[PDB]
């Protein structure tokens, strides 16, 4: 019976859960371990049984521990219990969020928050642009990507947003959907304002010279919005 | 400009200055203290967050740029509790601070550059600490290794042999080849690793024949004879070859008491094992030693908190850690204790107000490996729960009872052994032996450790799973812990002596060889948070302690934290 | 005031085992007291030693001993060490001590001497129930204190209750009272000098009057006497200058109801 | 000769060792589980369990690179490793080629941008390494036309040509028609079943690491994937017209069934369309070669290790696995690693 | 569920004692390892349902296994069953004695030792010295401590210990009672006589030229029974 | 404790935080924004100063003991103006703060150890 190491591990893991099941029958409150090998290993033996679809599993995980099954906290650190398990039709991820119900009593690792807004982007002034999306698909631009090199499907006054970035909390993303029209706020990228990569419109710093230049390759790249002067004079290096 | 919620801010990247975090299931409330982050700024990485090339990665680099940065940590250390990115670069951390692109975001030094060679660890929502030093580890097997490093301790100063009765019972690795046995044995091990050698021999040309072949200090236990000649002439070569000296001293009073134990000492620095005695002869008195300036006091995991079940133990644990066989009258006769529960009571007070700079465990010989952390902080929240919020404690928060506890095991013993240069302490300059935590379970179990700059230990999930996350996770090594990247992850501590001798090339090491420094002109003054000398009257009529006259004593704890949650065994 | 965090409880219930030795059948102890195996030597009875895990009974120190011999049992139970009170302030140390010797049992109790210290202030009190069969070497010693060190009758108070009976019927009653306080405990009718007495009762055993008084006579260096109780049971009172005669002369007695 | 060991094959299959060239170094237990499969060659990225080496197959930098190469002394397997292709710095990708990776990984959650793209394949043109691509899933530069123009029909390797629920699908799919694209396809998604859909939004929050708690993270993860697709995939690998199957390890894939799932799509697609046209033959001889060259020669030409291993040829290194035929596919007999049984 | 190789190795401690358990159940007599694995069990479920304590559990622990359910030799084998367990406060050590009655037909390892004493330090002479230990501590001497250098709280004739040792099993040791006198036998340091180390009173050979020496400095250091001349000729090395 | 005029205080050590001092003959103050030393410890070089074997050299100096210190300086700089102690060894700036002997003055961290 070639075992690998994926199924011995699996198999650890199914006993750690019926042992945690046998201190739920002696009325024993779970922990945090106990808890998570308890779900994962009923979720596992369900699939072997084959009789229920990765969904079927999905809620019935959510049901295996009442809220006083459970020690404080348990239901607080429990997230979700991701589990592989062998399906008749393979291997699939059964992942169980929130399977216990908060109790609230005690919170590990609880934050307490102060009651005042994080302002971000201080001392910076923010333009307001009208973005159409003429392209098929939406677009998702995030909050450090230089918003004049964006999708050449987006439709917008690209020489206002030369150099400058989209106003929101950094790591998020503003969607435009095809042919919905939208208002943005922008701010000066901060730094040296050197861009470099993106769509290589700019490749340099970013000033008003550079801006000519980049209006000019992104009009000839056919950037949407992007207007340049039909008599363009080149310089020596561009 | 724009204000988002600080909910969701603090969801995004983690607690900012003024929040609050609760640590593990304690009662400790931990405040950001300050941030270095500027908002808008903040370095995330994903599917389109800001970590990505030309935005928060340089396309021209400084030529500082880092190898691993920490992003959104929240750096709990005794230099304080705050908010920074931490960036790690040729294995030292190179810089703390805000990290990012100096193109395209302000106030971004050069030391913490991200550029394409950089690899990034998100620590939004964790707590990054030192690694835990444990300077009273029996080397009984090579598998506490790995339970210590899994609790978050990465550096190990102990001695032993393997499990022979004189390891069983003392912290001594004896004689050259011993040493050169351990030294090349400590190669396995992803461990930062220190030797003692025997300290209990009057003779001079023995005890700098072991410095030079290569330990780290002297251990002077009493099981070898803790006599005031064998304190006396190893004190005199550690203080020649600049090495650390600990004692755990005579439990018989046969050749004298604590009075001549400490004249034997006759005021140098001296680190001792088992400040509260642990039941020999020299308790209760001996603990008047935590009050003296040369003393560096540890204390042991066992007795630590005292709990109802404390006291139970203790005996069966004495025996077998001093090798006395329980079916002879004699040695049950000999098997003679002095422990009490005030005394054990007063040793969670003293290491609260500081009386106590050190925490260890003595491993597998009265104490536990892999739960000396644990242990801190279960006594950090019973004496929270007890006494309250300290005096010195300037907010509504925990932060000087937080930063006390953490040295008691990160900074202390480095500054003891004379490692406190490399290792204890979240700075730059100093070696990245990194814990990074989950808060909620903080201080029993730790999301991962870096060592060396590379992750070294790891939860992780199923290896055949499409992500790291499911079922079933436990603690695995990681590339740092294996082939010859361990080499260079990993530091062998030895005496300058030995280091300048040339230890590694004769003994053919591949670790980092790193001598140790500043062990002799340090006293109880030099630990951080934990440098209160105080005339410590213990009344052995009554075993009561007293310190600045008034009596020091705690109640049992019936219920601790960070133990039943977390552990199925 | 009890600075342990449980109540100190030892119950111990011995009975003979498969193999013919005694053997312990069941056992409880919280701090400080602790059981280990019988020690067996090659001739002697079996040889419990109540562990004491302590320097020394303190401030409100409350034992609570329970030893059940059952029959057949040849046990002998000692003590770790001398049993010292130490210093009680305001507060006291008590012990209460229960035995049952079953029938055809044989149990030598012989402890440590006791060292009260400066201020000490104890109160034992010893209950023994007896079969007809059974056989008891119940023995006590009381030091004046820490005697090379000047420290004589400087306790507080000594009380020790001793309470035998046999077939559920008293059969020895003691009431020791040393109070420093109330009398010179040094005058010629309490110890007249002298610094240890020992307390030794025999009952059921099988030794002679007159063998009992030749072993007091040939011990040197105690001065001693052996009765007869209402009982019909031996009672010795021997005093000395150390405890080293009257450890001598205990086991010389227990030697010679052994040897029978 | 006296020499000689025997090793009875009588009713045994030898084929080449496998050769998953998407594998996310996450943890050194992967190497292990991927062997007992029956790989043999790991080409990939990665450094421990960083969020970095958990979205992208990339191995960033001289450092981390003589991290990863040190470590590689450990384990039982072929190894190669990958840059970092993100970035619009020549130097920079040169040090990385120089510090001893054979190729770059661009990946979105680094930034696949076009610019990124055209650099990535010069220096890769001038070191002669191999250039592998996860598209953009945001078309925040650029749709799959931008994304092929930047490419400018060099050779590079793609994964999840399907798209894999990026914004690239399903016309991203197109480019696997084109000559200089080697596409690849990743495990999950193959073979289509009734669970397939079920799992992948899970996988790609947890993968592109968005956290399922934060209203901002769950709206940007927005997924394109389609049955349609996932069935198409199927078909696609029947018809050639992907030529690599692999599994980023732990990323949206899984390590040790690369050749399950490999054969399962075989099977699968023989039940439905029935023997291939092209089977000169009562066997389904064809088939087993196009499947099998999915994951052991295919991609060993397309990172340039086709001289060393990938296929049972003389002069070529001894990487072999022993299958019983009863279990071919799913659990081996024996592994034969450079003529000695590993 | 993190998972500690402490707890992995617990999880199989826990699992062996459960075939142990069904063993026993199907009547099967248990051997050496099953018994301890049983014991070991039993104990590490009490604990975790944490309604006893580690005394509790201590005598507990005895009551398992009856004489008959164990193999001829268990019990002979099995001296004291130690556990780590984690209870509510924590992780404390359960130790349990000799937890099986010996049945005395087979004993593993047993010795047949003759019927004769053991005369040790035979042809040394012993002499007797009545020693006072006037501190406030117990001392306890070893076998071969040299006796003159013993802690200065102890009162006795030094002079006539100088260059001895108890004349006691090697290995045990001699207890002194705070204020109690004992009377102790006393034989010749054997081999060369070279005392070094102890309290550093003697440092050098043991001859009646160190006497001298080793009282003046026992006086002069303040140990009690040293008698030394008041009017002491110092020497070239001393 | 004592109080010393600010006057001899700062002829005997120069300037501490809150004072100022005209830079040349120009007409710019430099104020000292804040001072590293511990009142009543100031390294002090002469006949019976402080820096003497024992007092503010130490005796059992750290490994990373001083080639040059520079006493009671006044700091100018782009990272500010202030009053310290600097330290050289091995021709880089070793530290910056309260130098002197740990033996027998408090604050003196390693690096700046006389």
């Amino acid at each position: 019976m070639k075992l690998t190491p994926k199924e011995l591990d699996k198999l650890m893991l199914h006993y750690a859960g019926e042992l945690a099941k046998k201190r739920k029958e002696k009325g024993i409150k779970l922990n945090y371990v106990e808890a998570v090998a308890l779900i994962s290993a009923h979720i596992m033996e369900e699939a072997r049984a084959g009789k229920k679809t990765a969904a079927e599993l999905m809620q019935e995980g959510r049901t295996l521990l009442k809220p006083d099954d459970v020690m404080d906290g348990v239901a607080s650190m429990i997230h979700e219990v991701g589990i592989e398990a062998m399906f008749p039709d393979g291997t699939k991820l059964v992942t169980v969020h929130t399977p216990i119900e908060a109790n609230g009593k005690l919170v590990p690792g609880e934050l307490f928050l102060k009651n005042e807004d994080i302002t971000i982007n201080e001392g910076k002034k923010a333009v307001s642009v009208k973005v159409k999306n003429v392209g098929d698909r939406p677009v998702q631009i995030g909050s450090h990507f230089h918003f004049f090199e964006v999708n050449r499907c987006l439709d917008f006054d690209r020489e206002k947003t030369f150099g400058k970035r989209l106003d929101i909390a950094s790591g998020t993303a503003v969607r435009f959907e095809p042919g919905e029209e939208k208002s943005v706020e922008l701010i000066d990228i901060g730094g040296n304002r050197r861009i470099f990569g993106f769509n290589a419109l700019v490749d340099r710093q970013a000033d008003n010279e550079s801006k000519k230049i980049a209006l000019h390759r992104a009009k000839e790249r056919g950037f949407h919005g992007a207007k340049s002067d039909d008599n363009y004079v080149k310089t020596i290096k561009e | 400009m724009k204000k988002i919620s600080r909910k969701e801010y603090v969801s995004m990247y983690g607690p900012t200055t003024g929040d609050k975090v609760r640590l593990g299931d304690t009662d400790l409330i931990a405040e950001v203290e300050h941030d270095y982050t500027i908002y808008g700024e903040e370095l995330k990485f994903g599917g389109g967050k800001t970590l990505r090339e030309g935005m928060s990665q340089s396309n021209n680099p400084s030529k500082e740029e880092l190898d691993l940065i920490i992003t959104n940590a929240l750096i709990v250390d005794y230099t304080g509790i705050y908010k920074a990115d931490i960036g790690i670069k040729d294995g030292k951390i190179a810089g703390i601070g805000k990290g990012g692109n100096k193109d395209m975001q302000d106030g971004v030094k050069n030391n913490l550059s991200v550029g394409p060679a950089t690899e990034a660890l998100a620590g939004e929502g964790l707590i990054v600490t030192a690694g835990g030093i444990d300077t009273h580890i029996h080397f009984i097997s090579p598998q506490q290794i790995p339970t210590a490093f899994a609790s978050g301790v990465t550096t190990m100063i102990g001695g032993g042999t393997g499990p022979a009765d004189g390891t069983n019972a003392t912290t001594i690795t004896p004689g050259r080849r011993n040493l050169k046995w351990m030294l090349r044995a400590a190669e396995e091990y992803s461990m930062n690793l220190g030797f003692l050698a025997k300290g209990n021999a009057s003779n001079d040309a023995s005890l700098a024949d072991q410095i030079e072949a290569g330990a780290i200090g002297f251990k002077i236990h009493e099981d070898w004879g803790t006599t005031p000649s064998a304190i006396n002439h190893a004190l005199d070569v550690a203080d020649k070859y600049d090495v650390q000296v600990a004692i755990h001293t005579d439990t018989l009073n046969e050749a004298g008491c604590v009075e001549d134990t400490m004249a034997a000492i006759a005021g140098r620095t001296m680190h001792t094992f088992h400040t509260e005695g642990a039941g020999g002869g020299h308790a209760p008195d001996i603990i008047k030693v935590a009050g003296e300036h040369n003393i560096l006091p540890a204390s042991t995991n066992p007795t630590i908190p005292f709990t109802v079940n404390t006291e139970a133990e203790h005996m069966d644990m004495l025996m077998v850690c001093h090798h006395l066989d329980k079916s002879i009258k004699e040695d049950v006769q000999f098997a003679d204790s002095r422990i009490r529960p005030q005394t054990i009571a007063a040793e969670d007070t003293l290491h609260d107000m500081g009386i106590f700079s050190i925490t260890s465990s003595d491993s597998q010989a009265m104490g536990r490996v892999g739960e000396v952390i644990t242990r801190t902080w279960q006594t950090a929240d019973k004496n929270k729960k007890e006494f309250g919020r300290l005096k010195e404690e300037k907010g509504d928060n925990d932060n000087f009872r937080i930063k006390r506890y953490l040295s008691k095991y990160t900074i202390n013993p480095a500054i003891a052994h004379g490692i406190s240069e490399y290792v204890g302490s979240v700075e730059v300059g100093k070696v990245a032996d990194l814990v990074l935590w989950s808060p909620a379970f903080f201080g029993v179990k730790p999301n991962m450790i870096i060592k060396g700059g590379f992750i070294a230990l790891s939860q992780m999930g199923d290896a055949n799973a499409s992500i790291p996350t499911p079922q079933p996770v436990y603690y695995r090594e990681m590339f740092a812990h294996h082939g010859k990247a361990k080499y260079d992850a990993n530091i062998t501590f030895v005496s300058q002596a030995a280091y300048d001798k040339g230890i590694k090339e004769e003994l053919g090491l591949e670790r980092q060889v790193l001598p140790v420094k500043n062990c002799r002109n340090i006293t109880k003054k030099d630990m951080q948070f934990n440098d209160t000398t105080a005339h410590i009257e213990v009344n052995p009529e009554t075993y009561h302690v007293f310190v600045d006259g008034k009596e020091v004593t705690s109640k049992p704890a019936n219920k601790v934290s960070l133990a039943q949650l977390f552990s199925i065994f | 005031m009890n600075t342990y965090a449980q109540e100190s409880k030892l119950r111990l219930k011995t009975k003979i085992g498969a193999d013919g030795r005694c053997v312990i059948e069941d056992n409880f102890f919280t701090p400080p007291f602790k059981l280990m195996a019988p020690f067996y030597p090659k001739d002697d009875l079996a040889e419990i030693m109540l562990l004491a895990v302590s320097p020394g009974m303190m401030r409100g120190d409350a034992q609570d001993v329970q030893l059940n011999i059952g029959p057949n049992c040849k046990l002998r139970i000692t003590s770790q060490s001398f049993e010292k009170i130490h210093n009680t302030e305001d507060g006291f140390a008590s012990r209460d001590m229960h035995i049952v010797v079953g029938e055809n049992a044989f149990l030598d109790f012989a402890p440590f001497p006791l060292i009260p210290f400066e201020n000490a202030h104890f109160k034992g009190n010893t209950t023994i129930s007896l079969r007809s069969s059974s056989q008891l070497l119940y023995s006590a010693i009381i030091v004046a204190g820490r005697v090379a060190r000047n420290e004589l009758f400087k306790f507080n108070r000594l009380h020790t209750k001793i309470s035998i009976l046999q077939d559920e019927k008293p059969i020895y009653y003691d009431n020791t009272i040393l109070d420093p306080k109330t009398t010179d405990l040094n005058n010629m009718c309490m110890f007249d000098g002298y610094t240890h007495y020992l307390n030794l009762v025999l009952v059921n055993c099988p030794i002679e009057l007159s063998g009992v008084r030749e072993c007091i006579e040939e011990s040197e260096g105690v001065d001693g006497a052996v009765s007869e109780t209402a009982s019909s049971h031996l009672c010795v009172k021997a005093l000395a200058k150390g405890s080293e005669p009257l450890l001598h002369l205990r086991e010389k007695i227990a030697r010679l109801v052994t040897q029978t």
